[PDB]
């Protein structure tokens, strides 16, 4: 007593990251999950922080949203030091950036692309002249496109979110690789 | 009442949001230790507190996790560390504070915060 928390997050949705901190701690824990409501396992894939337990990774076949998921952590030496912990996944997702960034006049539009959460995500557009100090950011549908001087030199960037469609996930994406124009 | 001061919040509201392995690491509480010290002192000091936490903490292995996604967290925290540094700095103006000689880094952040809040507030 006690053990640390679990930190699952589900990325894209194609893998899970379940971690804890291991490195506060006094001196390889074990860690099953099930879902509740639903027709225990051992985690088959183990991350290892310094060749102790880092955490445990969840292929796509194993993880579902929309259903309840719990998790239990335990000693091997003190079995009856366990814990148990009860998450929300579609609360969870944090998808990747995006990708494949594209530009053309018509009156300026920016698109951007995901592999099949495009109808769940909620976007951050961000973008700049060489005469702007600050970040000029745009909300954005799932719709994900934008629109809008070749003197001024732009910089675009845009982030998503799992939000609120198919899930309330608070965390934000990762900026995308800036997309360039004029001069 | 400067786009600074908006920045700084901005900066601190980004940090308190999303907590890291780091945050519980201790720095030097600034506010209790305050005697009649001056506003630019303490955004002065406040400044210096997290230049040496950032400097002494972004090699530390404890805070940058085995995930890719551990480190990037980190690493926008040592970002965004070392950005109120900056911004701090200047709004004091003042060539040093050594502090010499605790807290948890999200709380004296939590703290600052509020303080900035009160100056935007204010103007
Ligand atoms: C989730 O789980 C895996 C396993 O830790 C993470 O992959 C590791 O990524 C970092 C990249 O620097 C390195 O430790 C290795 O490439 C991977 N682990 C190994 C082989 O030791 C992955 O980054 C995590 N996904 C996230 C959090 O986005
Ligand atoms: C934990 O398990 C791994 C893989 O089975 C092993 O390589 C390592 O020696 C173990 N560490 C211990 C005993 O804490």
């Amino acid at each position: 007593l006690p053990l640390p928390e679990v930190q699952c997050f589900v990325f894209n949705v194609e893998y899970m990251n379940c971690t804890w901190q291991s490195s506060s701690e006094p001196q390889n824990l074990t860690l099953h999950y099930w879902y509740k409501n639903s027709d225990v396992q051992k985690c088959s894939h183990y991350l290892f922080s310094e060749e102790i337990t880092s955490g445990c990774q969840l292929q796509k076949k194993e993880i579902h949203l929309y259903q309840t998921f719990v998790v239990q952590l335990q000693d091997p030496r003190e079995p009856r030091r366990q814990a148990t912990q009860m998450l929300k996944l579609q609360n969870l997702v944090i998808p990747w950036a995006p990708e494949n960034l594209t530009l053309h006049k018509l009156q300026l539009e920016l698109n951007w692309n995901n592999r099949f959460l495009n109808h769940c995500l909620e976007h951050l557009v961000q973008y700049r002249t060489d005469w702007d100090h600050s970040w000029t950011e745009q909300s954005v549908d799932y719709r994900h496109k934008f629109s809008l001087d070749g003197q001024k030199r732009y910089t675009f960037r845009v982030r998503s979110r799992f939000n609120p469609l198919c899930g309330s996930a608070q965390h934000w994406s990762e900026w995308s690789h800036p997309i360039h124009w004029g001069s | 009442c400067d786009i600074t001061l908006q920045e700084i919040i901005k900066t601190l509201n980004s940090l308190t949001e999303q907590k890291t392995l780091c945050t519980e690491l201790t720095v030097t509480d600034i506010f209790a230790a305050s005697k009649n010290t001056t506003e630019k002192e303490t955004f002065c000091r406040a400044a210096t507190v997290l230049r040496q936490f950032y400097s002494h903490h972004e090699k530390d292995t404890r805070c940058l996790g085995a995930t890719a996604q551990q480190f990037h967290r980190h690493k926008q925290l040592i970002r965004f560390l070392k950005r109120l540094d900056r911004n701090l700095w200047g709004l004091a103006g003042l060539n040093s504070c050594p502090v010499k000689e605790q807290s948890t880094l999200e709380n004296f952040l939590e703290r600052l915060r509020v303080i900035m809040q009160s100056k935007w507030f204010k103007c």
